[PDB]
């Protein structure tokens, strides 16, 4: 690494500065204090104060990206989002009375749920002991399973059963129909808690 | 504090870790009390330097052009790009990189907000103008370049205060990160 | 040949005789105007074309055309 | 609704609606435009279920020009330029709809860039054997000039007997709609079906039975270069095209009765840099030649009042869907991520 382990990682918050010295507390301010010696990396390429920075979203475009060409993952996850922004519209503009005010169109929202309800709250550990291998059941932390949704929405959307549909129709219909609890990533969330709740007697060996 | 082997050079004596340690702690008993003009002296004399302007970023100097405009200018570097911006102290917004406007020269969103991090951050976008001149690089470079150019000159612009918050986000800091051989 | 010029000459050209044929078109329909027209056609012809000089032979074609 | 406005003719609208939306409506959207708004308007229209276009000044000042235009005088040359995705394509658009409003003979051309690249059935013409024709990227435009002009395909009638082929042919006195209709089912005979078109809408037009609108976006095709190949891998001119060889006539201001009025468009151009935008960077020598004495209009991006508007209206529609953007912070933001750019603008919001 270039930087010295002196440097510090820089606090991009905008907000996190206006706070009033009155609320700050002794511990805070003291933090406050204690970084004005401290040396600071410079902020990275992505991150930004904008109002409209979402870093699930950017984690999203990250693990999209092929060979560093960024300009072509934030096209296709912009394109992503306008897709299931129009597909809420469309499906709203034909709905009764009483079922507009159960349709989201915020495409963020969409996205964010989709993901929250894939991820898996137990996973399973290879762990060859006694000459075979033996899953042993494991709680997954918060990282893993945020981790382990996008991982399976981008590998289910480059399956290739998917032939010809590009890939921003692909990932909005998926994101779509995972924010109603369907399709094959929900499938494959609640085939792995049976394969962890078929295997709660290995649990011990862990 | 005075490091062990530098005491021991200036008493001429070797001396153990311990009493090395005594030492200091008498030092900072007299320190924590009400310390006169010689103790604060004898003080420091037992005391070296290891710099505190990691507090402060350099202030450029408000020059004025021939119609009497005030402005600021700045220097900065990313990779091979390397930028010199011109904030002036009233605008509207306009950024002309190389002689072009600042949209048609970045064409590519995350530049864009690379350039509009640093007036976002304070709170002062649409109150300045830049005339910026960057070279060499490549698109993220230049801008990056750009945006540490800007943030450089805009500090002569905002509060003290601003200009610590700015250094905290990252926002005066050279980046160093390079190809390696 | 007209090919082979680096600067432009308004006489005996094809602007001249389109503006020419315009107005005798307008007179069968029914100067210091012509003279700035030539020269914002050379302007534009020879030196390098920004906003203002599009708008100058804007306002010279307006007042040939008699639009307004 | 402050981003709306109520009066929705364009005959009436003037300097006090400049940054406000009027509506077009469904009949008129399927008559006047098959094919002439930009496909990033048509999703616009098919999300909102409504076509809006905002009332600025270069429509305003080219809509006062044609209101005074003298008929006897020879058609005048309005080009419509400015900067990338700066509204000179809508501009064109709320033209014609002006000029379809008030019984003109709409003779509209989407955009002259697809004439010169990407054919792939490429013949050479009975008529003419040093020209080229395309069936299909005429056989195209013909449907869409019928939809747009169906009332006069039948008042107007051609003024001379056009040969087909030994058997078939067109007598003196038919209607025009016949000789549309020969291009719309034989699309053999399509390239030569536009052209005879032409020749009668401007020849007509000067007698007086009809005023003419010649609307052409991407207008610096014409003159500039094609991707077009022989079977010999050698280049052809644009000159060489039919479909292009007759719509520079129209171009010409060798006839009265109407209104020549276009655009520039470096999107889809040919050997162009992207940054070039000025009549003569995208016409070229030969284009300026041809256009010369003509009057440029531009177009610039949106202006304080006209942004505001603009963010207004996707506001109204519920188009911004963060949180954020409805506030003064994310305004500020869209407004320097696209710089008044109405395209830059309305991609960024199309995603929020
Ligand atoms: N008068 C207008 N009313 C409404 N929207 C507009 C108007 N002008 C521009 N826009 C917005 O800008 C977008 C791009 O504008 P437009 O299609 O006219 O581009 P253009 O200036 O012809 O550029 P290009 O060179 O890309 O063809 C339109 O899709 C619409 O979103
Ligand atoms: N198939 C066919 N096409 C015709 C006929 N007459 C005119 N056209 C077409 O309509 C256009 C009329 O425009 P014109 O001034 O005559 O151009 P020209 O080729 O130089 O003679 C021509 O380019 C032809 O393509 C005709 O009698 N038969
Ligand atoms: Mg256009």
């Amino acid at each position: 690494s270039r930087y010295s382990p002196e440097f510090k990682d820089p606090l991009i918050d905008k907000e996190y500065y206006r706070k009033p010295v009155e609320e700050l507390t002794e511990e805070e301010k003291y933090v406050r204090e204690l970084k004005k010696t401290q040396l600071i990396k410079a902020a990275p390429a992505g991150k930004t104060s904008s109002v409209f920075e979402d870093p699930v979203i950017s984690k999203f475009t990250n693990m999209m990206m092929i060979g560093g060409n960024k300009v072509l993952a934030r096209s296709l996850m912009i394109q992503t989002l306008e897709a299931v922004k129009r597909k809420q519209f469309e499906k709203y503009h034909a709905a009764s009375a009483e079922e507009q005010a159960t349709i989201e169109r915020n495409p963020y929202t969409i996205f964010h749920q989709a993901l929250k309800n894939c991820e898996p709250m137990i996973g399973l550990v290879p762990i060859l002991k006694g000459g075979r291998f033996y899953q042993v059941p494991v709680p997954l932390p918060d990282r893993r399973r945020r981790f382990l949704a996008m991982k399976w929405m981008i590998t289910e959307c480059r399956d290739k059963k998917h032939q010809r549909t590009l890939m921003p129709e692909k990932l909005s219909h998926k994101l779509l129909e995972a924010f109603h609890n369907q399709g094959p990533v929900i499938k494959r969330k609640h085939d792995l808690h049976k394969m962890a709740e078929a295997n709660r007697a290995l649990a011990h060996y862990r | 504090w005075l490091i062990k082997e530098e005491l021991e050079e200036m008493l001429v004596e070797k001396l153990s870790d311990l009493d090395y340690m005594q030492f200091i702690r008498l030092l900072e008993k007299l320190l924590t009390s009400q310390c006169g003009a010689a103790e604060e002296e004898f003080v420091q004399r037992f005391r070296r330097s290891v710099t505190l302007e990691s507090k402060k970023q350099l202030i450029e100097p408000v020059q004025y052009d021939e119609q009497g405009m005030a402005f600021s200018k700045s220097e900065g570097k990313r990779k091979t790009a390397k930028a010199e911006a011109i904030v002036y102290k009233h605008g509207s917004g306009r950024i002309k990189v190389n002689g072009i406007d600042y949209q048609l020269y970045f064409p590519i969103t995350q530049d864009r907000e690379q350039l509009m991090f640093p007036f976002h951050f304070v709170d002062r976008l649409g109150k300045h103008d830049v005339t910026c001149t960057v070279s060499g690089g490549g698109r993220s470079a230049q801008a990056g370049a750009i945006r540490l150019a800007m943030a450089k000159a805009l500090c002569s612009f905002v509060t003290e205060d601003e200009v610590e918050w700015m250094r905290q986000a990252g926002l005066l800091t050279t980046d160093p990160r390079v190809r390696e051989r | 040949t007209e090919a082979d010029m680096e600067e432009y000459i308004w006489e005996n050209s094809s602007s001249e005789r389109n503006i020419l044929e315009t107005l005798l078109q307008m007179k069968a329909a029914e100067t210091k105007e012509i003279e700035e027209y030539k020269k914002s056609v050379v302007s534009l012809k020879n030196e390098e074309e920004n906003e203002n000089s599009i708008s100058q032979y804007k306002e010279s074609v307006k007042r040939l055309l008699n639009v307004t | 609704a402050i981003s709306r406005t109520n009066e929705n003719d364009p005959a009436k609208h003037g300097d006090q609606h400049e940054g406000q939306h009027y509506n077009i409506s469904p009949q008129d959207l399927e008559t006047v435009f098959p094919h002439g708004l930009p496909p990033r308007f048509v999703m616009q229209v098919k999300t909102f279920s409504e076509a809006c276009l905002m009332v600025r000044k270069p429509a305003l000042e080219l809509l006062h020009y044609l209101k005074n235009t003298s008929f006897a005088y020879p058609a005048i040359r309005y080009l419509l330029y400015g900067e990338k995705g700066t509204g000179k394509t809508l501009s064109l658009c709320h033209v014609i709809h002006f000029c379809a409003k008030q019984d003109w003979l709409i003779l509209h051309i989407p955009d002259a860039h697809l004439w010169v690249k990407n054919c792939r059935d490429l013949l050479q013409s009975s008529y003419n054997k040093q020209r080229f024709d395309q069936p299909l990227e005429a056989s195209t435009w013909l449907k869409n000039f019928k939809t747009t002009n169906e009332r006069f395909l039948n008042q107007i009638k051609v003024q001379e007997k056009y040969v087909w082929n030994k058997r078939e042919s067109t007598e003196k006195g038919s209607p025009l709609g016949e000789v549309v209709e020969q291009g719309i089912t034989r699309v053999r005979n399509a390239t030569d079906a536009v052209g005879i078109v032409l020749k009668e809408l401007k020849r007509q037009s000067s007698l007086g039975m009809f005023h003419l609108l010649v609307a052409v976006d991407g207008i610096n095709a014409l003159w500039g270069r094609t991707t077009l190949k022989r079977e010999d891998k050698s280049p052809i001119a644009p000159e060489e095209l039919a479909l292009v060889h007759n719509l520079r006539k129209m171009m010409k201001n060798d006839w009265h009765g109407g209104a020549i009025v276009s655009a520039l468009s470096q999107t889809g151009s040919l050997f162009k840099p992207r940054k070039a935008y000025l009549p003569q960077e995208l016409l070229g020598k030969e284009g300026f030649d041809a256009l010369d004495p003509f009057i440029p209009i531009l177009v610039s991006n949106y202006n304080p009042k006209e942004f505001e508007s603009c963010i207004q209206y996707y506001l109204e529609n519920n188009w911004l869907q963060h949180e954020k953007a409805p506030t003064e912070e994310g305004k500020k933001e869209l407004l320097f991520l696209s710089n008044a750019n109405p395209s830059l603008l309305e991609r960024h919001c199309a995603y929020l």
